[PDB]
């Protein structure tokens, strides 16, 4: 019965750490589930598109050297591109896009401490900081 | 007035009582005046003279209940609030959050820890 002795100081944490011991049906559908992301398709690191060509040394490179410049007729002028739609760049985007590909591949695939380590890799802080949570 | 962890823990949390205590009802007062409430300062009266269980119905307005979630299981809330202020400064070094609310971002800064921040826009 230590799987679930506990007191109300235990956290959240130990509290679903008892409810999947006690509880072999969703440890059940838990190890299906584990099953389910060991077997899954995931695309290639240095091998294609995915990383390969998304090696980016920066993030929002793109929005940052240019002002819209391409999206420009002369040379001219996750919370920024969220309030302003205006912000995000195509490159940025089509990149984002890819990394973002990656990533969710990853996490369905289980690989979170390796799509977290990407995120650092990348500079997706932002990215890194909510996968931590 | 009169285990030497656990009786340091006890004595502060009877000065927290009486701080917010003492506090409580000139915080009751201020929180009339404000009429329609602004998370910019509502939040921030409240946060300093606690009463957090009544903030969280306050905050409805966006919908928060992991709150409730924390009054469960008071636990690991230094490790939480300390990945939120991770996440604020990353913002704050990468020139964003910036055309938010002025002092919203004036609130964040508290939960973050930093008393006194000296910005891009050298505010």
């Amino acid at each position: 019965n230590m799987f679930e002795i506990a007191a109300p100081n235990a956290s959240e944490k130990t509290i679903v750490d008892k409810l999947f011991q006690r509880d072999t049906l969703v440890r059940q559908s838990q190890l299906v589930v584990d099953w389910l992301e060991s077997i899954a398709k995931d695309e290639v690191g240095d091998f294609s598109d995915n990383i390969e060509y998304y090696a980016k040394s920066v993030y929002w490179e793109n929005t940052l050297h240019t002002l819209k410049q391409r999206s420009m007729l002369s040379l001219g002028s996750p919370d920024a591109p969220i309030r302003q739609k205006l912000p995000l760049d195509d490159l940025d985007r089509e990149d984002d896009i890819r990394l973002l590909k990656y990533l969710f591949t990853l996490i369905r695939a289980g690989m979170t401490d390796e799509a977290q380590r990407l995120c650092k890799r990348c500079g997706q802080a932002w990215r890194a900081a909510t996968l931590e949570g | 007035g009169q285990n030497e962890y656990v009786r340091n823990l006890e004595r502060r949390k009877a000065f927290s009582h009486w701080l917010a205590h003492t506090a409580e009802e000139r915080i009751e007062e201020e929180v009339s005046l404000y009429g329609p409430e602004r998370h910019v300062e509502a939040v921030f009266s409240f946060l300093t003279g606690g009463r957090i269980s009544d903030a969280c119905r306050l905050a409805q307005k966006s919908g928060d209940h992991r709150l409730s979630l924390l009054l469960s299981q008071m636990v690991g809330s230094q490790e939480m609030r300390e990945l939120i202020s991770l996440q604020l400064v990353d913002w704050n070094k990468l020139q964003v959050d910036h055309y938010i609310q002025e002092e919203r971002l004036r609130v964040f800064c508290l939960l973050s820890g930093t008393p006194v921040w000296r910005s891009s826009d050298n505010r």
